[PDB]
RNA sequence: CCGACUUUGUGAAAUGAAUUUUACUUAUUCCGUGGGUCGGAAGCGGGGCAUGCCCCUCCUUUUGGCUCCAAGGCCCGGUCUUACCGGGCCGAUCC
RNA sequence: GCUCUGAGGACUGACAGUCGACUCAGAACUGGUACGGACAAGGGGAAUCCGACUGUUUAAUUAAAACAAAGCAUUGCGAUGGUCCUCGCGGAUGCUGACGCAAU
RNA sequence: CGCCCCCGGCGGCCCAUGAAAAUCCGGAGGACCGAGUACCGUUCACGCCCGGUCGUACUCAUAACCGCAUCAGGUCUCCAA
RNA sequence: UCCUAAGGGAAGGGGUAACCCCGGCAGAUAGCGCGAUCACGCGCAUCCCCGAAAGGGAAUCGGGUUAAGAUUUCCCGAGCC
């Protein structure tokens, strides 16, 4: 059976971001024109959310609720990849097609819209596994 | 019966698709087109285990080997060393069949 | 007659220890809560050589158990350790080379190493290259235990003090012909100024009773008293017998 | 061309020490310099690091051992003697 | 000569998590070791029933 | 080197009309820490073949990773008076 | 000494072109048989005694066969300990512990 | 195959493994914090001011040092056609 | 100048007839520190000073110039901490 599949949970393994978890978009499997090698879009998080709990007021809370998110094409050797999974597939079109990444306004438009997604979900309080960042 | 896995082997070496190593072994699993992998047994504890976390997760079996990376390379009659065995395809042999 | 150089060692002035590259003391953690009641995981880091001493030094990185940061313990190497091994420290902590446990916890014939000899002296017996003590019978009315020591002395010490398991490494190092004033010189160096030695049958009077004389000859018995005064007990302090041993002598 | 008919690696001593001294040093000079096996990574690659100390090449393991050889026979017997006084007991 | 008002911080730093304490191989072996064993944890509470 | 007196106190037995043996801990000596878990009793599990009532355990074996400055629950009090800070206990069994 | 011959290379487009500082052999001729022409630079051998060797030593009369040495052996010592210093408290060996320290 | 200096990376010897700290940098963690008629940062560039005390000549030797001396003696180094 | 090495002196204490001798002997230890002062909270662990003009080390190069200073000390230019 094969594992990488859109919606899985996958930790980046290297570069910048190495530690950071992110959830795996699309994956090219039969390489690209410029991309031989096995690759995938992926979209984690680059600023977890920090602690929540009850003791701070509502406005710190929303404050530290808060995600940044991260667009990358990544090797599969470059991904240590997980069972986990993230339900939301409503990206499919959101960051979608082979076009809606290569110019950087889409691409920061793209982040915003993941970003206000990612943290429906996070306040959802599902999946907190993948809002707990990798501590090594 | 280590020495009856071993002949099976060598006889997956003649006939069948086999894969050596780990970073190919790897490309194996995320491709799923492996079958069963063999794992030597002092293979570094870090690399045995992820390959065995890709095996859970790809619904493959795993063999531990029962000699050490030596061993699997002679058992595979290959002259250097081996810690890492994927079976692409069987062939006539009977290693699948345990 | 002067002070003779065996009474002149105890000033320290030119046979002080040669303490400069050594890496501090080599012994094991502090007695505690987790050691006492359970078991610490630590990481062996690095197996250095430790100047002056025939036995490899491990340096382990253990965790604090109450406060947040490392503990750096140097241990004696116990023969096998390997960097990346993980030592077990405590009561039930499992019966494998280099893990250390109290003698509550090793069954009769086991092999140990750096023992303590006081609960909590932090391990004194066993501890030149090569050397190992058998652990030979528990009695637990006192909570005591015995053992066969290198020196072949066989002793009973408090059943719960910590022993390391295994022997220390180097094993065999003293079997190897020096065939050097070179590598005599260069050993003690690094111990202590304790080489060359001369004989004192080639002294004068004035420094050693065995000087003097138109041949070099000893001119009385060899061997002194236990009681004789320093700078008189020299030779064959209290000796039993003498001569090349033979038989049962030798046992 | 074969170089010493006896001697080997103590023919640098030259002319010097004895003969008894040289043939019983000879095989603690072999002992250390050789390159011994290494469990970890399987190569031919353990060398001496300093008296006791055994480091590999490739997979960075360094172990503790016999100061002249790798492993001791003393100390694969004290190894098996704990395997086998850590299985009773834990039975 | 590293201090910072002597060079520059993009030549005094590498951008990853542990850079400029830790090569990327070492790093990568972290991130995999931490992860499985944090795997680990769960699969032994699990174990215990 | 050993003997006696001294610091040198407690109670107990056996031998003679003092002697060796012991027991206690506070004097005393020694050892170890950044005096960091000692003593008794609870409780969580495991052995039951008088359901005993006596034993064995303290939530870390694991791959050269990381662990701090508590999350959580309950009970008061101050307050906008229709919007928010300080308290106490449990978590961390008692004595 | 002088005149030669041969062998050993590099770069560029089994060959061609460009360059090359050296080393190694061989020969012909030549001189008042002189040629490592100055300088520099082992005398050789047969044995005996002593110490194995290397090393160190009486500065200012003795450099040795003397001392040391590795090798061999012996003795004390398991920490409340051995050898030792200290007027005392205390200390050296000892950042040590018998494959070690200490005394021969 | 030139000499001196430095560096690189191999290999070798060790019963010998061949200093410490000041200082500097990096990282792990994230308690705490902010606007968009604007306020919080910024290890960025540029700009301004100040930099105290003490030694500083000469010999370093067959004449400046010690040997009762302007003593064939002795005294540590760098450059080297 | 700053930091440590071998080492040295020392506060409390121990010794001493007293000068003087011992520094780990553990003593509310010499020093407390840092964030805050619109004050307070948290930490205190092997806890002092001295010791190198050959060890470690914030930063400088070129050209001129005097009867005697400077190569980089003065002047000229350009930098650096
Ligand atoms: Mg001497
Ligand atoms: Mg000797
Ligand atoms: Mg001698
Ligand atoms: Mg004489
Ligand atoms: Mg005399
Ligand atoms: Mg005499
Ligand atoms: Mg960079
Ligand atoms: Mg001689
Ligand atoms: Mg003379
Ligand atoms: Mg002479
Ligand atoms: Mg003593
Ligand atoms: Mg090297
Ligand atoms: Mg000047
Ligand atoms: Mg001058
Ligand atoms: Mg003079
Ligand atoms: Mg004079
Ligand atoms: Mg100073
Ligand atoms: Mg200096
Ligand atoms: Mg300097
Ligand atoms: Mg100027
Ligand atoms: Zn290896």
């Amino acid at each position: 059976v094969k594992f990488l599949k859109p919606g899985k949970a996958v930790i980046l393994l290297q570069g910048r971001f190495a530690g950071r978890k992110a959830v795996i978009v699309r994956v090219f499997e039969e390489g690209t024109r410029d991309r031989p090698y096995g690759h995938c879009l992926v979209a984690g998080l680059a600023k977890y959310p920090k602690k929540v709990i009850r003791k701070d007021s509502a406005k710190k809370t929303a404050k530290k609720s808060r995600v940044k998110c991260f667009l990358k094409l990544v090797n599969f050797t470059h991904i240590m990849p997980t069972r986990y999974t993230l339900d939301v597939d409503f990206k499919d079109v959101a960051s979608g097609g082979p076009d809606a990444l290569a110019t950087r306004d889409k691409k920061v438009a793209s982040c915003k819209a993941a970003k206000a997604r990612l943290e429906e979900r996070f306040k959802t309080g599902k999946n907190r596994w993948f809002f707990t960042k990798l501590r090594f | 019966s280590g020495e009856n896995i071993n002949n099976k082997l060598q006889l997956v070496m003649k006939s069948g698709k086999y894969t050596l190593g780990y970073k190919t072994v790897l490309k194996t699993l995320r491709s799923s087109k492996g079958k069963l992998i063999i794992l030597a047994n002092n293979c570094p504890p870090l690399r045995k285990s992820e390959i065995e976390y890709y095996a859970m997760l790809a619904k493959i079996s795993v063999h531990h080997f029962h000699g050490n990376n030596v061993d699997l390379g002679t058992a595979c009659g290959k002259y250097y060393r081996v810690c890492c065995l994927s079976i692409l395809d069987p062939g006539d042999s009977d290693i699948i069949s345990t | 007659g002067r002070v003779i150089r065996a009474q002149r060692k105890g000033a320290g002035s030119v046979f002080k220890s040669h303490t400069h590259h050594r890496k501090g003391p080599a012994r094991f953690r502090s007695l505690d809560f987790g050691e006492r009641n359970g078991y610490l995981k630590g990481v062996v880091t690095d197996v250095i050589h430790d100047p002056g001493r025939g036995a490899p030094l491990a340096k382990v990185t253990f965790r604090h158990p109450f406060r947040y940061k490392h503990q750096k313990e140097l241990f004696v190497a116990a023969e096998g350790m390997y960097t990346g091994q993980f030592v077990y420290c405590g009561r039930r902590a499992t019966l494998s080379v280099g893990n250390v446990l109290p003698l509550r916890s090793v069954p009769e014939g086991g092999v140990i190493c750096n023992v303590e000899h006081h609960v909590g002296d932090r391990g004194v017996f066993a501890r030149a290259s090569g050397d190992y003590a058998i652990v030979i019978s528990h009695n637990p009315d006192n909570g005591t235990s015995r053992i066969k020591l290198p020196s072949g002395a066989k002793k009973i010490v408090p059943s719960s003090c910590r022993a390391m398991i295994g022997q220390v490494a180097g094993g065999g190092r003293t079997e190897k012909p020096m065939l050097k004033a070179g590598n005599a010189y260069h050993k003690y160096r690094v111990k202590r100024n304790s080489w060359p030695k001369v004989r004192g049958v080639a002294m004068n009077p004035v420094e050693h009773p065995h000087g003097g004389g138109n041949h070099q000859h000893i001119g009385h018995a060899s061997t002194v008293r236990r009681d004789a005064p320093p700078g008189q007990k020299v030779g064959l302090i209290a000796a039993r017998r003498t001569g090349r041993l033979r038989g049962q002598a030798a046992a | 061309t074969k170089r010493t008919k006896k001697a080997g690696i103590v023919g640098k001593y030259g002319t010097r020490y004895g003969a008894s001294l040289r043939k019983q040093i000879k095989k603690m000079e072999v002992s250390q310099h050789s390159k011994y096996f290494c469990e970890f990574c399987g190569k031919f690659a353990v060398k001496r690091k300093a008296v006791g100390i055994w480091g590999c090449k490739d997979c960075g393991k360094v172990k503790a051992g016999g100061a002249y050889t790798m492993n001791t026979a003393s100390a694969v017997t004290v190894r098996s003697t704990i395997r086998r006084l850590r299985e009773q007991t834990e039975a | 000569e590293y201090k910072r008002s002597r060079l520059s911080r993009n030549r005094r730093t590498v951008n990853r998590p542990y850079g400029g304490v830790l090569s990327g191989p070492a790093v990568r072996e972290r991130i995999i070791r931490a992860f499985l064993v944090e795997e680990q944890k769960i699969v032994k509470k699990v174990l215990k029933i």
